[PDB]
């Protein structure tokens, strides 16, 4: 692989459901490439149905000079009116991909657990759920990294 | 339906 991943670090967590997702992510391009880079946030609404995925963001940058580069990727949280109720409230996963022409190469995948922290709504959760309350912890300490053989040239 | 907690993968 012409492009490396480093090193993810995930930032700001735990935090409030609304808050952006920062990614502070290291990578080492070993030759000039010509074409483009892209890297996306999707996070899984559903795990029931794939239907329900958001691109949070995306980052597009060609060409791709050698050498290391480090940049904090930043997205909006989730649109909380396309989670389905049933997906809303516990685990679920959140990834960060990368693109060289198209072709997808890395795949860094993490659980997240979405819940309330106040002992009334842990007891009595509410019927619709309520974003507000809800604390974001993403599992930073073991992504789940697939790699994928592409065409560099 | 939850039995996709392998969308990590």
């Amino acid at each position: 692989a012409k492009v490396q991943v480093n090193n993810v670090v995930v930032l700001d967590n735990p935090s409030p459901f609304y808050n952006p997702f920062q990614f502070e992510i290291t990578f080492e391009c070993i030759e000039d490439l010509s074409e483009d880079l892209e890297w996306k946030i999707i996070y899984v609404g559903s795990a029931e149905s794939e239907e329900y995925d958001q691109v949070l963001d995306s980052v597009l940058v060609g060409p791709v000079p050698a050498g290391r580069h480090m940049f904090v990727f930043q997205a909006d949280a989730p649109n909380p009116g396309l989670i389905p109720d049933a997906d809303a409230v516990g685990v679920t996963v959140v990834l960060i991909t990368c693109t060289y022409r198209g072709q997808e190469f890395i795949r860094v995948g993490y659980y997240v657990n979405n819940e309330y922290t106040e002992t009334e709504l842990r007891e009595n959760p509410p019927v619709k759920p309520d974003f507000s309350k809800l604390q974001r912890n993403i599992l930073a300490s073991n992504p789940r990294v697939t790699r994928f053989h592409i065409n560099w040239e | 339906e939850k039995x996709x907690x392998q969308r990590i993968a």
